[PDB]
């Protein structure tokens, strides 16, 4: 039904799996719905974390968890967030897994403090910015309906309603033309990319703030994760 | 208003620390890039003047005539890699049209975010003058309007003289698919 299922049950391994030097699983892991409840914690991602005092993503509160409780060498991770051909991400997983527990779930994020308001704020800036040789932004390319970048078509993303709920709830989302599942960091990357910037920090702010302004314009999505495309 | 502040410096500042040689300069907006990004690509009139004016003294037009070769156009126009960090040295830079526009009317894979530009020349009667408006349009969009999403593609450096001579030819070399 989905060859992106495997790595749902290699996210689930590494959720039950004993690492670092505290040696511990990341079961015990808090992702905004409280310690260990995966339950829709993605539909309400990204969000504030008192702990840390930011707003954050799921793959910025997975590395915090490693840090932390488990003690895992994150290091190796952020250098290689993106699989290959013969090797996996282990930050792909883990989205992939839980973000199939928020399967059925509605996209649900909430401007509720003064760090959250203010991220989706810049992360609106961030999409509107125009920069570099090709003088693209986001908005360029998402400013607007029924228009398509050769023959694919283009989703609206500079405002609420149809194509971005469903775009969020189809993402993460398994490209066969890759044969590897995908997560939203992979996708700033990737546009990022090809807009002539230069390559942005995974888990970095920028990213972060954009995802934020894309799911709270993804509000009412119904989650179908992870999808094939 | 929700005034955004200039927290969005430091957010990209910080969140793009990896740069390939030379690349911090691609961070920073200049003054046209600015006022496009704060407005949402709505320029208010006298907005939308200003940048006129600075963009079209930056236009320089070649010292031959403006059409080059429609072939070698051709393939400025299919070409969508340069510039990029997954680029490799030496890629040689399109203008990348089809991912925008319709072109060769045979063609089958084009985008619809720019307009069609099938016939462009015979719709013009290959008039010589309207492919300096062609040319100055590749140039520099922006120097005839303000915010416009095609690339500045000559005042940015992604095309040379002669590939703008190529790609305009494209457009109005009679004998090109676009004009049959
Ligand atoms: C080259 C023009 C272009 C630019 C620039 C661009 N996009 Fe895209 N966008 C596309 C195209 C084409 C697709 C379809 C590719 C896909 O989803 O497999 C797409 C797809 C997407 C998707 C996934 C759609 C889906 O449902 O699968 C997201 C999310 C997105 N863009 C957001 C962004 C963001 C954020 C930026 C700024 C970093 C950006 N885009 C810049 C053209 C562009
Ligand atoms: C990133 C999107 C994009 C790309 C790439 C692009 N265009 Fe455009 N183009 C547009 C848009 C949007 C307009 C309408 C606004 C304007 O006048 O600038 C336009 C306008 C034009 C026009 C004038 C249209 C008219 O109304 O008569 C021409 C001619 C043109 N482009 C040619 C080209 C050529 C040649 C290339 C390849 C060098 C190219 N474009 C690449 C988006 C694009």
């Amino acid at each position: 039904a989905n060859p992106g299922f495997l790595n749902v049950d290699r996210g689930e391994v590494l959720w039950s799996e004993p690492r670092g030097t505290r040696n511990v699983s990341l079961e015990t892991c808090d992702l905004g719905e409280g310690p260990g409840k995966l339950e829709g914690a993605y539909a309400h991602l990204p969000r504030y974390f008192a702990d840390t005092g930011k707003v954050m993503d799921l793959e910025q509160r997975l590395l915090w968890c490693m840090e932390t409780i488990q003690g895992r060498d994150t290091k190796p991770l952020v250098a290689k967030p993106f699989s290959g051909p013969g090797r996996t991400s282990d930050m792909e997983d883990l989205v992939a897994f839980i973000a199939n527990k928020s399967d059925g779930v509605k996209i649900k994020v909430a401007l509720a403090t003064p760090q959250e308001k203010e991220m989706y704020a810049i992360g609106e800036a961030l999409f509107f910015r125009r920069s570099s040789i090709n003088d693209f932004s986001c908005s360029t390319c998402h400013g607007a309906a029924g228009k398509r970048i050769r023959l694919q078509a283009l989703p609206q993303l500079d405002v609420p309603g149809k194509d971005a709920q469903l775009t969020m709830a189809t993402w993460p989302t398994y490209r066969v033309s890759q044969s590897a599942l995908r997560t939203m960091q992979h996708r700033m990357w990737d546009m990022y990319r090809q807009m002539r910037m230069p390559a942005p920090d995974y888990a970095s702010e920028a990213v972060t703030a954009l995802t934020l302004y894309l799911t709270k314009q993804a509000e009412g999505g119904e989650l179908k994760v992870p999808s094939i495309k | 208003s929700a005034v955004d502040p200039a927290r969005v410096d430091a957010v990209v500042k910080t969140s793009f620390t990896k740069l390939p040689e030379g690349w911090e300069s691609r961070l920073q907006q200049d003054e046209t890039q600015r006022i496009c990004s704060v407005t949402r690509n709505n320029p208010s009139p006298e907005q939308a003047a200003a940048i006129m004016k600075a963009e079209e003294v930056r236009i320089k037009f070649p010292a031959g005539p403006v059409l080059g070769s429609w072939k070698d156009g051709a393939k400025v126009a299919q070409n969508g890699r340069g510039g990029q960090f997954s680029d490799p040295p030496g890629t040689v830079s399109g203008g990348n049209c089809y991912a925008c526009h319709q072109l060769d009317p045979k063609e089958v894979s084009y985008g619809t975010l720019g307009p069609s530009l099938v016939g462009y020349g015979r719709e013009r009667n290959f008039s010589a003058e309207d492919a300096k408006i062609a040319f100055a349009k590749v140039y520099d969009a922006q120097a005839s309007l303000a915010c416009s999403s095609m690339p500045r593609f000559g005042v940015n450096g992604v095309l040379t003289e002669q590939q703008i001579k190529d790609v305009v030819a494209y457009l109005f070399d009679p004998e090109s698919p676009v004009n049959k």
